[PDB]
This record gives structure tokens, sequence and C-alpha cells, in this order.
């Protein structure tokens, strides 16, 4: 188990680590998280009493370093920082133990809610997506504009997801117009999995980190990309079986994790009705269509 | 944008564009089996594309063997329409390749910008307009090329004849849309109109009779009045 603690908390902000989160009053004497599950990534996350916009937070590997948070008075948010010197680390961290000011990361021990949603999710790639190469953890906020989106401005602060365009000469085959374009199964299966992913685990990693940052950050073009990678798996007819049995799977907690109240911007109906109802994997989804239909029939 | 009354004169400024209608593009008889089952039959058809600044009409005809062991025709006969479309404006030099293409049907606007993609300067437009195009296989000398072909054909028309000598574009496309409206509201009686007078004859080189320009208003006239007639029987009014 590893430790993400805080200088101090100067200004009344709720923080989120992973699907959990806690409002820290101005000045209470807090000084991290403790307890934090090796073996996954993790996101801590931020949003400040006063200003409700700019949710920020900080993707990040406990195996990759010692990170801790501490405010920032001249630019107004909670900064991740690595320490590099090993035992002033584990100095600092023990006496904050010791004192007992800091929360314990409150995993339920029947629960593998974050594994679910964070199973393909990885670090290193994670610092593709979001380049600073400089840190070995990554910011993303709120207002932060993929790379499409920057197509149709600052490419420092950026989402570099995988472009996906379904009317695009990388999507269709000249000579397949009609073909590529109802069975997209050609960009799917040759262009993304096997080109540009190298495996579907990749794919479903960077399907799973959209959805995240969506969820956790209201990013829009994040949630644009989730959908995105969803509708060219249905809209392809040939799809590899172990593929479709695990997307139902990362579907179902992601549509089990979102927050009832959200599913007006976070869920695109087009989307869902044409993945659940009528493309070629209407029928493959069981558990992601169940858990649709229970928690969100309106929207279908 | 979309074309609709409002940027209705931009039709006929000098950035090349086209029509694409593709009402007539996949065409069939319907019919019952020996079983007493019902089954279609399909006739040749065309895509009208057109353009409504000079009158050249593209009329590429659509054999049946096009529809020979294919699945969902309608489905089908959009892309063909859009394939077709585009090796047009591919066999055309780049000083005549249209800025714009406007499709009638709105169904026809992905699969043309697929088939387009090539293309990425020529802009696909839909239109609010109810355009009378589908009454194109109204017009006799374009019905009988249609379905005397027996293979595929692009055949080349004016289809303003020479009126340009005499009057704009502005107003050619106007006397053609009421043409085709009246066509398609009671093509009998349309058609008693501009043949009645045996004396009126159409050139071997054209569709629509030579008109003086004082017949001409007398034949306008009585395309407005059929038009309106049919109005108040459809709807009672
Ligand atoms: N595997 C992944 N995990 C997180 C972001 C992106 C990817 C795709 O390479």
């Amino acid at each position: 188990m590893n430790t993400v603690p805080f200088t101090s908390a100067p200004i009344e902000v709720t923080i989120g680590i992973d699907q959990y989160s806690f409002n820290v009053k101005e000045n209470q004497p807090f000084h991290g998280i403790k307890d934090i599950p090796i073996g996954h990534v993790h996101v801590i996350h931020f949003q400040h009493a006063d200003n409700s916009s700019m949710r920020y937070g900080y993707w990040f590997d406990c195996r990759m370093g010692n990170f801790y948070i501490q405010y920032d008075p001249k630019d107004g948010l909670y900064k991740m920082m690595e320490e590099r010197d090993g035992a002033k680390f584990e100095n600092i961290v023990h006496n904050f133990k010791e004192r007992q000011m800091m929360v314990s990361y409150p995993k339920i021990d029947e629960d593998d809610t974050w594994y679910n949603l964070t199973e393909f999710v990885q670090m290193d790639k994670i610092r593709k997506i979001v380049r600073k190469d400089e840190n070995q953890f990554s910011y993303v906020d709120s207002s932060m504009t993929t790379v499409q989106e920057n197509e149709l401005s600052d490419p420092a602060h950026s989402l570099n997801y995988t472009v996906i365009n379904f009317k695009s000469r990388e999507a269709i085959r000249p000579g397949h117009e009609m073909e590529d374009f109802l069975d997209k199964s050609y960009y799917l299966n040759t262009v993304m999995l096997q080109g540009i992913f190298k495996n579907s685990s990749n794919y479903f990693g960077e399907l799973q980190f959209a959805f995240l940052n969506a969820m956790f950050f209201g990013n829009y073009g994040s949630s644009l990309q989730w959908h995105a990678m969803i509708e060219l798996i249905c809209s392809s007819a040939t799809v590899p079986k172990h593929m479709l049995d695990k997307l139902d799977e990362i579907l179902y907690y992601q549509i089990k994790t979102l927050p009832e109240q959200y599913s007006d911007i976070l869920l695109n109906e087009r989307v869902w009705n044409i993945c659940l109802y009528s493309s070629f994997q209407k029928n493959s989804l069981h558990n992601t269509e169940k858990i649709m239909e229970n928690k969100y029939p309106e929207l279908l | 944008g979309a074309m609709n009354s409002s940027n209705y004169a931009e039709l006929f400024n000098n950035d090349i564009k086209l029509f694409v209608d593709d009402t007539n593009v996949y065409r069939v008889t319907v019919h019952k089996t020996f079983e007493g089952n019902v089954a279609t039959k399909a006739i040749n058809g065309c895509i009208f594309t057109l353009n409504p600044k000079t009158g050249h009409l593209f009329l590429k005809i659509i054999h049946t063997s096009v529809w020979a062991g294919q699945k969902r025709l309608s489905q089908l006969a959009k892309w063909k329409t859009a394939e077709e479309v585009s090796a047009l404006v591919r066999s055309l030099p780049k000083e005549e390749q249209p800025k714009q293409i406007i499709v009638t049907r709105k169904a026809m606007l992905d699969p043309l910008e697929v088939h387009m993609l090539d293309f990425p300067n020529i802009a696909i437009r839909p239109t609010e307009l109810r355009l009378p195009f589908s009454a194109a296989m109204s017009i006799d000398k374009l019905s009988d090329v249609v379905m005397k072909a027996t293979e595929p054909q692009m055949v080349l028309f004016n289809i303003y004849d020479d009126w340009l000598d005499r009057i704009s574009s502005y107003t050619a496309f106007s006397r053609l849309t009421l043409l085709l409206r009246a066509l398609k509201t009671n093509e009998e009686s349309a058609k008693m109109i501009l043949l009645s007078d045996p004396t009126i004859t159409i050139k071997s080189y054209h569709l629509w009779p030579s008109f003086t320009d004082e017949q001409w208003i007398t034949i306008e006239s009585q395309m407005r009045d059929l038009i309106l007639t049919e109005y108040g029987r459809k709807y009672n009014v």
C-alpha cells in the first residue's frame, strides 16, 4: 500500500481519489491519503469550493515514484510533485500517519469496481496521450481539448487521442466506399487494432481512459472519444469474440459507476441506441443493455 | 449550408454547381406471382445531374443489369448514384468540376460525401426546396432514351433548349421548374397543353416545343392554372 501526502490544504476543496471523494475545509489539518492499492493507476482530483468550474486532477502510478500534493498560491491550484529523496519522503509520511492526519483509501474488499474501470489503462500509455515528459504523472482538466477538436489551439495542453473519423480516407478504402462505411470492420481490425493500437488491450485502455476523463472532469472531447471508440466496434460486423465479451464488461461497469444525474450530457443518445438496438452487435452486449434499460430507460 | 428560398439566387452566379436527383435511379413495377406473392421487376432508370446555370444535363442511364444479384437495392441505389456522380466529376477537366453539388434528397449526403473524399473542396449541400425533378421521366425524349438503353450509357442534353439566347438562367430555371411541377401534378393535362397545337413543333435537337416569346407566356399561364386547381382538389380549399 502506498501514500500520497499533502503539504497542507490552504483552500477549501473537494478531493477525489478514484471514485471516492472527501470535503476538506479551508486550512483544515489534512495531510494526505494512505492505503492506496498498488498495482493500478490512480487519479487524484480537485474541485475548489469557490470555483465549481475547472475540475482538474493527476493520473499517477505509485510504482513509478513518490508523489505528493502542494498548494501553489500563485497559480491557484493543488499541484502534484515528485519527491526524489526517498528517506525524506518516508520520514514525512511516517510523521503524518503517526499524527493520524490522513484519510484511508476506502476500498471494500468485495469491490472490484476500480480494477474493472482501469483494467487496460496503462500509466506509460497515459503519458503519450498527455505529453509532459518531465513528469511521471499526468494533469487533466475540464477544459483541455483533444487533437481532433483542435483540427476543426495550444498543442502542449492537448489530449492526443487516436483520431477516429468515419468519413475519412483512413476509414474508407478506395473502391469499398459503401462496404467500409456500412461495415467498419476494415477500419477497426486492420487500421486501428492491427495498425495503431497493435492489440485489443491497448484499444480498451484508451477507451477506459477517455471515459474516466469524461466522468471525473466533464471533459467533453474525452466523452466524444469514448463514444467514438464504442461506435467503431458496434458498427463492425466482424469483431473478435473475446473483444465483444470484454466490451460488455467494460461498458457495464462504466454505466454502473456513472452518477445518475449526469446521464444527460455524458451519454450520447444516438450512439447508445444504435449500438444497443441497430448495430451489428445489438445482441452482443447483454449486461450493458440490461443495466442501461433499468437505470436510464429515458435516453432510449 | 442548406439551399433554400433565401439563398435561391446563388444558383445563377458564376461558381459551377450541379443538382443531383436520384429519385428515378431505382425503378420498379410491383406485381403478383403465380403463388399470389408480390414481386418487383426493375426497369431502367437514370441519375438527373443538372447545371442550373447552363442547362447542361448529364443523364446517366442506370440499366437494370446493375441490380442483378444484389440485396437492399434502394440502399444500393444511393451509393451507385454517388459512385456515378463521383466518376462524372473525375472525368471532367479541373476547370469544369463543380464547386458545389446539391442533392435533392438528404439521404444522398453521406453516400456522396464518402465517394467524394478525394475532392475535399467540393461542397455537398442539401436543400429545403421541393424541386420537381422526379418528373424528368415525363419528358418524352428523356423517357425514351432511358427505356431503350441496353447498357450503361451517359446522354447529354441541354434541358433549356435554346432558351438562354433569349432569357436569363434565373428565368429559364423558373420555366423549367414550372413545367416539371405541372407534369408531376397532372401529367396528362400538362402534356395536352404542350402539344395541343399541331403547328408548334419540337426541334430534333430539343426537348420542348419551339414557342415564340408570346406563346411561352400563354403556356406558362396555362401551367400555373393547372397547378392551382389540382391543389384545391388535393386539399379541398
Ligand atoms: N493503454 C492505454 N491506457 C491509457 C491511455 C491510452 C492507452 C492506449 O495506448
